[PDB]
């Protein structure tokens, strides 16, 4: 659901577009998400292990 | 490289200007080469 | 459906650049069709 479920009804969102709404809150746009989505996943998969 | 994309037509706010005038300028072009 | 709105003439920022070309195109239309 993202962040909406803490402030009302839970609105389901697909997880590829949740990063696009969380890069945009930093100052860099969402253009740098889908262009290199696989290496972001590999940087995220190896981090938790 | 993007996944999950779909096909759709997209518009521009210039055809409310140009495509309301390029047809008008083509109408003037009809009078331009009429004789 | 709004309280206290004021009539005014909102300008268009893309209007006068093409409007200056309108009489330039009409100059070609006058220079070609009439003679
Ligand atoms: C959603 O996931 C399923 C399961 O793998 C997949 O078959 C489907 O293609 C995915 N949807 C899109 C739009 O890729
Ligand atoms: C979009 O259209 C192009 C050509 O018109 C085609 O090659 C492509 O597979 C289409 N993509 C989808 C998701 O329909
Ligand atoms: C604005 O213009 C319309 C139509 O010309 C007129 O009916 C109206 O009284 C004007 N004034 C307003 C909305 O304050």
């Amino acid at each position: 659901s993202g962040w909406t479920f803490g402030a009302g009804p839970a609105l389901q969102i697909p997880f590829p577009m949740q990063m696009a709404y969380r890069f945009n809150g930093i100052g860099v746009t969402q253009n740098v998400l889908y262009e290199n989505q696989k290496l972001i996943a590999n940087q995220f998969n190896s981090a938790i292990g | 490289v993007v996944i999950g994309i779909v096909n759709n037509t997209v518009y521009d706010p210039l055809q409310p200007e140009l495509d309301s005038f390029k047809e008008e300028l083509d109408k003037y072009f009809k009078n331009h080469t009429s004789p």
